[PDB]
């Protein structure tokens, strides 16, 4: 019996049952990675187990290891909370400004935030270099770079246009949220923002089509079809099947599109902006119907 | 507020936008 | 030809249509008439 | 269909005669029960007044 | 044993309209197919049109007497007109004025109908087209959470105002509201959890996109066909989530992650909801009392001032 | 009073501890079954 | 023939029982017959 | 002929209905008559 | 035939089911009857 | 021909409807006439 | 037949489980009866 | 099915009704317990008054 | 047979480990026994 | 048969876990023992 | 299907007999423990008072 | 030829409109010629 | 067998060394016992 | 399984069997240490009381 | 053989480095020695 | 061979200097030395 | 060989560049120099 | 030979140019010169 990737047993096409061992040997090709082409040579062009191992790869782990013991250090030393649900890792003081002391407080925040920064770019260009060892496209590395711009914006941009360097968040878990909600409310109706409404719309929109692309794969998995039945299913609800190519197309394209939005509204909510209610004020004064009504029903 | 250094992290956030719109006019431009 | 008929009579009435109801609004929301209980 | 009556052999199967059965005095004590429970209640409190 | 022509090229009523295909071109261009194709009618599907379109009509009926019947006034205030519930006094209460809350309830019940009309819909014709029906589940999962929101969570707390009030701009104002009243949800444990499901869901759909399309080259995209054999874009793509991460899937399980992070989303969001109001007056003092609040002594208020 | 209350207890620390062995548990399922041998085009023919 | 039976029957159906259930919620609403409520 | 009998006879009985409907409503709301109150 | 018995038995018995507890909601919230305590 | 009447008699026959909805409503609402209290 | 034994039974046990806990907590919110203080 | 009775032999199979027969045991030394559970925290407070 | 034996058990089992569950939950916590501290 | 041995297993020692772990911490936290302070 | 009993042979194998057998050994020795416990916690500090 | 005559037509038009209703409204928001009271 | 050598020594080994780990926690948590000042 | 006694030879490997006599020498071990360092703790400071 | 010498050294290493910085880092917290001020 | 040598190279070097970078900061944070300004 | 000379050409390089720029960094922010009004 | 003389052309050329922005920026950003004024 030959047993299919689903996990049937179908006695018995070009298929054959095969090793992964093979697979996984055939495909190796060393050189072709990114730092190969700028220095001649990849010094680090090995295997550790499952995982590759690049020039960028060593710097994403460095950086990985150096976060999480000054992650550590502040928190359970200077801190003595020895709970990590009660922790509170906060920036340096806005009237410090923009330097950077090691006495002053707040400065394993730097190393932090500079070491998780240097990570998340190592493991976007390990990314790279593996779609690039084998001749795949570089669409993972356009949406993870869509979430690495997310992060820049919040702790870089952000704090440097405004200028005081407090304007960051603190690195802690439930403590987040305290920035989050007090931010949100220093710009009253954050709802009213245009993009962080248009973000909220296309994360919405993400999740209802994962589950019905999820919904739709799993409904023909195992059964003697004809591979069609699933565009007349699409086209009998809705009127319209997009097609196997555009779905994923489209669930590229939302994900993207929604951190996109969200950061634009951040930055443009810290610093040319100060409120959101205000910003609605030009829609009543428009020469269309500022003369209409009257009483309450008046502007 | 220095107007000089705000503009430019816009456009910043603006180049960040650049990567999907690419993508976008790639995907257009063959499947012709 | 660089454009076919349908399409300019479809731009043109809907471009038409859209100014005479603008042009419309404006001058009744102007209040500089004394039309419609002034 | 051995088993089941003459009248209801086309609704019914063999092995679906006897659940329908136990459904049958499973439902019959429920009423029951419910009945002496609602008495009961009434005779404590009533509910209407 | 289905034949699809008969499926889908049907007439009258259990049959199907808009039979003469329509094409419109870039939707071909740019996602792969553009045939806008004909849709089934089946006694499903128009017991919901006339119930949504009654309960629409009602809506709109509403919002222009709110404006004394003025068609400017109506283009200018239409994305902040709402039709609110009965107010907080005569809480359940079903004889209430028009404008006080009369048509809300008449519309949500109307909505109700058509919902649930629209899942049987989904449910029969999954059964008659030969698929399975896991999307009348998902769409059940997600009915929860509303029903929850509309029906399950205004009763038990005595009124209808704990609802939404039909309004573009009305459900930020609920949303707002809601989090105001019973403390924070920041601190709601199972908000956390939806929070959790819905980022993994968002990211889990970023990844199978970019990683389908990466590997199109050579016919990835055929999910049908690669159950039954592998090729060698899912073989690349296998090789590369096992060199980044070191684990990795084949192309039948991912659909099973992406369901179930949906599923529990939903399931997640409707329980917190639920349980916000009726036994945890207050999250933010719950949460003090379960230690998972930082304390806060000597704060820096300078960066929250103009 | 170092402890927190039983509701805490529950609704916080249950379902945590539920999601990371649970999230465990099918990774290294999923893992499991894509590894496995079963039918495939041969690299080779295949290009 | 344009309409089949089944199509005119669920129509009639569907209205009759919307039309119906309006109008009793209007005119409960309206609270002008002493019904139901002082 | 560009239309057929089924269209019309829906697109008109949607528009009377809907005629009707607008019409009932725009009257009781307009409280100039004394009826239901 | 126009109509099968399945669907006439399924959508009659929904159709009363959800209107008696629309009735029995409507009637025991209008607080008319004094029924559990008023 | 550049147009079909079936395309034709839809749109103006939407275009009708419209305008006389929205210019009765304008008259009634500006209350100008004394019709309808 | 028009109905199998199976759903019937499954529709039945579901309805009757969802009244009977829907009439309980019903019953104890009411605050009528003096049950749990 | 050698074992199982004339009667359930359509409905029950050799293996489960050992299972079957466990399970009526414990369902039954559960209602037992449960009775006398019930009787001693009524003699301790009663809940309906 | 219209179920089968596996279905009946874990339905059961369920169904009695979550009643348990809530009614200890719902006992305890209504405060009207005195029980591990009032 | 209707189930395996390994399922029985793995189930009762997941749930005497739990509820061993719940028991405690809830015991505890009630401080009606004079336990650990 | 040699050391099982002839009564449970449908249902055992023969390498988790041993299993179930040390199972039901732990079980036991549990039970008698947390009895033990439970007197003494209860000598102690009753807990329904 | 680089670009098409379609092309140009199109953005000359749209920029032609889009100018020339900016530049009215603008005039008629600066108060400053005494047009429409 | 049921279950393999591996996975019971997978599995014994990390449930003792979170334990070990939990009760650490929760003692030197509980200063009770006059440790670590 | 030449060195596997004859009970526990369905179960058991030939080269697990050491392992399994190291695992078991360990936690025996484990066990005397950690009665000690209950006895003295107890003896130091009573944790019930 | 069940487990390997290379798994077995490297879960031995991770384990005991990682002992080794938590144990450092919570002694230093607790501030019972006059260490480092 | 049960590890490679290059690997327990990089290894090392990698652990060497993450300590030292390490031992170095804490140091320097912590203010008991007066190296560097105090 | 187990490395080669260009490969470690290059680490050394890279890593020597990395550590000068993150001491003349450190050495500047400490401010314990007066360089650069510091 | 080790190295191309085209690599280490091209690389001596951007660390050059990469060094010169990053020294201009960190010499115009300090208080000593303040951006030229
Ligand atoms: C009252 C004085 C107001 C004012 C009020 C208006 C109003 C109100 C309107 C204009 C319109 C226009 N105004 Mg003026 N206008 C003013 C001052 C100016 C000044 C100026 C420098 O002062 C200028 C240059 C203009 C210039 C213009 C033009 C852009 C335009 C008229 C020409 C046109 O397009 O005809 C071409 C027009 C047509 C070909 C229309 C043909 C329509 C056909 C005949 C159908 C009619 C409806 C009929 C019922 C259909 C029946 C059959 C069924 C369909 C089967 N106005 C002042 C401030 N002006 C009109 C316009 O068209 O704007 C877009 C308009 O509506
Ligand atoms: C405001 C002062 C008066 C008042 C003044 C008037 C005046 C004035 C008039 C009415 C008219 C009507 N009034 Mg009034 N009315 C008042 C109060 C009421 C009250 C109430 C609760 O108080 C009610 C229920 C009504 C009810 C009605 C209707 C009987 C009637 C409009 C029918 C309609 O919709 O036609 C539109 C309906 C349709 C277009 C649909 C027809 C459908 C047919 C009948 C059924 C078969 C459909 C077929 C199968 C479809 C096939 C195609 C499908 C696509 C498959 N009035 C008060 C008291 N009323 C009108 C009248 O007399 O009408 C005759 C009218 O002119
Ligand atoms: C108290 C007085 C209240 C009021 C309270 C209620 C309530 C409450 C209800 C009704 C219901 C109805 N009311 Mg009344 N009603 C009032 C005034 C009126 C007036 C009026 C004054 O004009 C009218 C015309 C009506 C008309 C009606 C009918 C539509 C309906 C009863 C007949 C029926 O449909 O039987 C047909 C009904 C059946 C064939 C049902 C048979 C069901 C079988 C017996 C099973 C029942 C369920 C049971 C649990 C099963 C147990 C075993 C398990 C299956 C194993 N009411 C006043 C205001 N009325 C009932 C209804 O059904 O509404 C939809 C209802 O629930
Ligand atoms: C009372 C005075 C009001 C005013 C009130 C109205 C109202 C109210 C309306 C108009 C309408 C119009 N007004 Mg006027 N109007 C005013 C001042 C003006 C001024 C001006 C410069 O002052 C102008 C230029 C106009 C111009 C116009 C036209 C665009 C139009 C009438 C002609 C038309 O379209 O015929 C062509 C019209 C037709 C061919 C209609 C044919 C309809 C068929 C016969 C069906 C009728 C309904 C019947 C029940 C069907 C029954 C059977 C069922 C189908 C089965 N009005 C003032 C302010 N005017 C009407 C219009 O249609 O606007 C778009 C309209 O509704
Ligand atoms: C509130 C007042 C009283 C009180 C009043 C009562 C009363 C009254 C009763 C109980 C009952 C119980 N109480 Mg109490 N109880 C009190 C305080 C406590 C405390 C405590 C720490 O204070 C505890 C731990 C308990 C514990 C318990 C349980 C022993 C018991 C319910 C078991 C159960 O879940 O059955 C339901 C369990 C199941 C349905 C699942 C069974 C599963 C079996 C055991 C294993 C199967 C494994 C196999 C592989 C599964 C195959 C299928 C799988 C799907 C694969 N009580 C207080 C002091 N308690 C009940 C009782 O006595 O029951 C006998 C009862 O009626
Ligand atoms: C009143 C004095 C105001 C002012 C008010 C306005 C207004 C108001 C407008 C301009 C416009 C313009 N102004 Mg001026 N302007 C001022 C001072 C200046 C100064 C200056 C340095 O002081 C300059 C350089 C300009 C320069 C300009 C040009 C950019 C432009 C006119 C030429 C053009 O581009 O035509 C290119 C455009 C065309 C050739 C369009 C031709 C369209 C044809 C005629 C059709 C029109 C519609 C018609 C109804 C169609 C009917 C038939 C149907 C289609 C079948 N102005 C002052 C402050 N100016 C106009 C403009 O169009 O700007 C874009 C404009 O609307
Ligand atoms: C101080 C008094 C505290 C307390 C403090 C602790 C602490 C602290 C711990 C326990 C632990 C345990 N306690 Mg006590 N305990 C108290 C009261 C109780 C009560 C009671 C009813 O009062 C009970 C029933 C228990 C019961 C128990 C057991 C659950 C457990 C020990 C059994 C075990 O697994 O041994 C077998 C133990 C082993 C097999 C461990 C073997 C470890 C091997 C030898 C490696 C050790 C590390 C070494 C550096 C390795 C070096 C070589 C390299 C690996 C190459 N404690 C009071 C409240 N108890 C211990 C435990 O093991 O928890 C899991 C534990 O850590
Ligand atoms: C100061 C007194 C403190 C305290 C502070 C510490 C600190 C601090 C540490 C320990 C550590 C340990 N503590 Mg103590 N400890 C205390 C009280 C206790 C009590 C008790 C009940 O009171 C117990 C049971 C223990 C038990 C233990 C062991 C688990 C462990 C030491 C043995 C071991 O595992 O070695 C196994 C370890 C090895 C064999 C490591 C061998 C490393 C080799 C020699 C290389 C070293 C690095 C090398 C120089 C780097 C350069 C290499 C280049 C190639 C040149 N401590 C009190 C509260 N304890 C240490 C430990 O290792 O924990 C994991 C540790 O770091
Ligand atoms: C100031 C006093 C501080 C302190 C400050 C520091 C600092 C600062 C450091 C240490 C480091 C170490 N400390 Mg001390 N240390 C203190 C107290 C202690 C105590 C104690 C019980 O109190 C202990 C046990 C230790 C123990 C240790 C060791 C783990 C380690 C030194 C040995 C080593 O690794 O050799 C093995 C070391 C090597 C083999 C290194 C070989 C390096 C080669 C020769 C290259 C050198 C660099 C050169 C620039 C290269 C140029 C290349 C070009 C191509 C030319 N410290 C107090 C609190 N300690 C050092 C360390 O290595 O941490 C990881 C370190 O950086
Ligand atoms: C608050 C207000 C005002 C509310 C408004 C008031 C209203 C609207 C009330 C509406 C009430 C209704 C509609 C109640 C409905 C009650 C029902 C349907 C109960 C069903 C019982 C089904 C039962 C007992 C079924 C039992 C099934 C059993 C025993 C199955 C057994 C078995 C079957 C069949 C198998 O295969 C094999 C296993 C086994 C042998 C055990
Ligand atoms: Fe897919």
């Amino acid at each position: 019996a030959l047993p299919l990737p689903s996990g049937e047993t179908l006695p018995a096409a070009s298929a054959e049952v095969i090793p992964f061992s093979i697979i996984e040997e055939f495909y190796k090709r060393p050189g072709k990675t990114l730092a190969a082409r700028f220095f001649g040579v990849d010094p680090f062009d090995f295997w550790i187990g499952r995982f590759y191992v690049g020039l960028f790869g060593a710097i994403s782990i460095i950086g990985i290891i150096l976060g999480v013991a000054f992650y550590l250090y502040e928190g359970v030393v200077n801190e003595g909370t020895l709970n990590i649900l009660a922790m509170r890792i906060e920036p340096p003081p806005v009237s410090q400004g923009l330097n950077v002391d090691p006495a002053q407080p707040g400065f394993f925040w730097f190393l932090t935030m500079v070491a998780a920064t240097i990570a998340f770019v190592g493991w976007l260009l390990r990314q790279i270099d593996i779609s690039l060892k084998l001749d795949m496209g570089m669409e993972v590395p356009i949406a993870f770079g869509a979430v690495v711009s997310s992060w820049i914006t919040l702790q870089w941009l952000r704090p440097i246009a405004m200028g005081a360097w407090g304007h960051g968040f603190p690195l802690g878990i439930t403590h987040h949220l305290d920035w989050v909600s007090n931010i949100g409310y220093q710009y009253y109706n954050f709802f009213y923002n245009p993009f962080h409404a248009i973000g909220i719309t296309l994360l919405f929109a993400s999740t209802l089509f994962l589950h019905m692309h999820g919904s739709a794969v799993l409904s023909e998995a195992k059964r003697n079809i004809s591979d069609q039945n699933i565009h007349v299913f699409w086209r009998n609800i809705l009127g319209y099947s997009i097609g196997e190519i555009g779905i994923h197309r489209v669930a590229f394209w939302t994900g993207a599109a929604s951190v996109l939005f969200s950061n634009l509204c951040i930055f443009l909510s810290g610093t040319f902006v100060k409120d959101w209610n205000a910003f609605w004020g030009f829609w009543d004064k428009m020469p269309i119907w500022n003369g209409v009504g009257q009483g309450a029903l008046v502007a | 507020m220095n107007w000089i250094v705000a503009t430019f992290m816009l456009m910043f956030v603006l180049v960040a936008f650049l990567p999907l719109v690419v993508s976008l006019a790639y995907t257009w431009v063959t499947n012709p | 030809r660089p454009f076919e008929f349908r399409t300019s009579v479809v731009v043109s009435t809907l471009l038409g249509l859209v100014m005479a109801l603008l042009i419309h609004f404006v001058v009744l929301s102007s209040g500089a008439f004394n039309w419609l209980r002034a | 269909n051995d088993l089941v009556p003459d009248q209801w052999k086309p609704l019914f199967n063999n092995a679906q005669w006897l659940v329908h059965d136990i459904v049958v005095k499973t439902i019959y004590g429920g009423l029951i029960i419910a009945v002496i429970a609602h008495v009961l209640c009434w005779a404590w409190t009533p509910w209407i007044r | 044993p289905i034949d699809l022509h008969d499926e889908e090229y049907r007439d009258g009523l259990e049959g199907t309209i808009a039979k003469p295909p329509g094409h419109v071109g870039w939707m071909q261009r740019l996602l792969g197919e553009g045939q806008v194709g004909p849709i089934y009618v089946g006694l499903w599907g128009v017991i919901s049109f006339i119930t949504f379109f009654a309960s629409a009509f009602i809506i709109l009926v509403d919002y222009g007497r709110q404006v004394g019947w003025n068609p400017i006034i109506y283009l200018r205030e239409f994305w902040n007109l709402a039709v609110y519930p009965p107010p907080t006094e005569y809480g359940l209460s079903w004889n209430v004025p028009w404008d006080k809350g009369g048509a809300w309830l008449a519309a949500t019940f109307f909505l109700h109908i058509s919902v649930l009309t629209w899942w049987a819909r989904l449910y029969t014709r999954a059964k008659a087209t030969g698929v399975g029906t896991q999307l009348a589940w998902g769409f059940a999962s997600a009915l929860s959470l509303y029903f929850v929101i509309y029906l399950f969570h205004p009763l038990a707390l005595g009124n209808w105002s704990a609802a939404p009030g039909h309004g573009f701009r009305a459900i930020l104002d609920w949303t707002n509201y809601v989090s105001i009243h019973w403390g924070n949800f920041y601190y709601n444990p199972f908000h956390m959890l939806s929070i959790f499901f819905l980022l993994g869901s968002t990211l889990l759909l970023a990844m199978h996109g970019a990683t389908i399309v990466a590997t199109s080259k050579w016919k990835s995209e055929m999910e049908f066909t690669e159950m039954m054999a592998e090729g060698p874009g899912t073989q690349r793509a296998q090789l590369f989530w096992r060199w980044v991460m070191g684990w990795n899937a084949n192309s039948y399980n991912i659909h099973i992650w992406a369901w179930w992070f949906a599923a529990f989303t939903a399931i997640t969001g409707a329980i917190g909801l639920f349980l916000s109001g009726t036994l945890v007056p207050d999250w933010y003092a719950w949460g003090e009392t379960a230690k998972i609040v930082a304390p806060w002594p000597n704060p820096d208020w300078a960066q929250y001032v103009f | 009073s170092p402890w927190p209350v039983w509701s805490g207890y529950a609704l916080c620390f249950v379902p945590l501890a539920a999601v990371i062995l649970g999230f465990i548990i099918a990774a290294r399922f999923t893992d499991k079954q894509a590894t496995s041998a079963y039918l495939r085009l041969d690299p080779a023919k295949a290009n």
